[PDB]
């Protein structure tokens, strides 16, 4: 795909910094773009990593695969370090709509097996089984990089 | 000590941009937190990282070349211990100790 | 920072922010702006407790801290009419629903 | 800054930044008013369905929102009372936000 690790073999020092209230997995998208987990940070934890240049990173809930921001954005690609100086990758909360985060709650409230029993329009059962998905994120995210000329 | 000044030289070679793909991951010292490992401090009991050796050398450490080369053969050695024969950065680490081994050599006495 | 509030009087409630080093009368001056009342008209409470119209809100013991967007304080709001202040007087939101039982 | 009341089903009124109000994707249409004249421009909003405890917890959701987004602070978490949970769903859902 267009969203992978480009396999530079180039060292980067990187700071993954967990600024969420969350438990961060941090996600390598390998060099056929395949997401691999990796070692979560408790919330407020900073860890150092040993990484690439032009190797893909991304940031989610351990817990419910929620997405993150780092640096304010989607995605999180190191350069090459300048004279050695350590790349930082702060990770922190979207500001996600309402409606997201209700839905983030009620899963949180309510098994699957549930959530038609719940007082509510037909419409928002699809809404809260459609759980946040790094698969799915790939695929509007991989049309978002097509649709930049 | 003409022979530390050769030390040098040799030192200079191993850190040149044309070794770079195979030594870069022995230019400086084993970030444990970094590679994500917990028992490398346990199993390797003296690291060293080219780094330190520029640095031993440069405060005139080393009493001769003998203990130079010492230090050199300790990194790779470290490698080796640490790692499975197969593994990737073995094989750079070879490299690496191929242009030293073969310096190291021809120095005169 | 900044202090984010609510301002409730009767039924009617106010959302808006302000400085922790901006004080009472300048809070009254926005009061003024949106339900057009003159600050002499006006008293504010924290909690059931009469603020000095000079002390800043960070006195008052609004702090960003404690008067966050998300989670913000509430200044009591009275008026006078006919030459007196009535009394203090919030009307509480509405209750939610017991908690469903697939909820728990 | 202009400003919007928003009156809840119970008749409690919420006085709110426009701006902050423009959050919502439903409200945006209700305050432009009707088409493409955006003449008939009113500053009052009822609710026949939504209670005081829900909009005005919605309320604290466009000062966070429009306070947090963008912006270069760190994010704390919007918070929600299992109790509000599912009516503030229903709302969030009707509002657009």
């Amino acid at each position: 795909p267009v969203l992978r690790s480009v396999n530079s073999r180039e060292p980067s020092q990187v700071i993954f910094c967990n600024r969420s209230p969350r438990v961060v997995l941090p996600v390598w998208l390998n060099f056929d773009g395949e997401p691999q987990p990796y070692p979560t940070l408790p919330p407020g934890t900073g860890r150092r990593i040993h990484s690439y240049r032009g190797h893909l990173w991304l940031f989610r809930d351990a817990g419910t695969h929620d997405g993150l921001l780092v640096n304010q954005t989607e995605l999180f690609v190191p350069s090459l370090n300048v004279d050695g100086q350590p790349i930082f990758a702060n990770i922190t909360l979207p500001v996600y709509t309402l409606k997201e985060r209700c839905l983030q709650v009620v899963r949180s409230l309510v098994k699957p097996e549930n959530y038609r029993r719940l007082d509510i329009v037909r419409s928002l059962y699809e809404d809260l089984e459609d759980h946040p998905n790094v698969q799915k994120d790939l695929e509007r995210l991989t049309q978002e990089r097509i649709a930049h000329q | 000590s003409e022979q530390l000044k050769c030390c040098s030289g040799i030192l200079k070679e191993m850190f040149a941009k044309k070794h770079a793909a195979y030594a870069w991951p022995f230019y400086k010292p084993v970030d444990v937190e970094a590679l994500g490992l917990h028992d490398y401090c346990d199993i390797i009991k003296h690291p060293m990282d080219m780094s330190t050796i520029k640095s031993k050398l440069e405060a005139r450490e080393y009493r001769d070349a003998q203990e130079f080369g010492a230090d050199v053969r300790l990194m790779f050695s470290n490698c080796y211990k640490y790692n499975p024969p197969d593994h990737e950065v073995v094989a750079m680490a070879r490299k690496l100790q191929d242009v030293f081994e073969m310096r190291f050599a021809k120095m005169p006495d | 920072m900044d202090v984010f509030l609510m301002i409730r009087r009767h039924k009617t409630t106010i959302f808006t922010d302000a400085k922790e080093s901006s004080t009472v009368f300048e809070l009254k001056r926005i009061v003024e702006g949106i339900l057009k009342r003159p600050p002499d008209e006006q008293r504010l409470y924290k909690d059931d407790q009469l603020l000095d119209d000079g002390k800043t809100l960070g006195e008052c013991g609004f702090t960003s801290q404690t008067a966050r967007p998300q989670a913000p304080a509430t200044v009591g709001l009275a008026f006078r009419a006919d030459d007196t202040f009535e009394a203090l007087c919030i009307e509480p939101f509405s209750s939610p629903p017991e908690l469903p039982d697939v909820m728990k | 800054m202009m400003y919007v009341k928003l009156i809840s089903s119970d008749g409690h009124e919420f006085i709110v930044k426009r701006e902050h109000a423009l959050t919502s994707g439903t409200i945006k249409a209700m305050l432009s008013g009707p088409g493409q004249f955006a003449e008939n421009e009113t500053n009052e909003v009822n609710f026949r369905e939504i209670p005081s405890h829900v909009l005005s917890k919605v309320c604290m959701y466009f000062t966070y929102k429009v306070r947090y987004t963008n912006s270069s602070t760190e994010i704390p978490e919007f918070p929600i009372a299992p109790e509000i949970a599912l009516e503030l769903l229903m709302a969030a859902n009707f509002l657009d936000c």
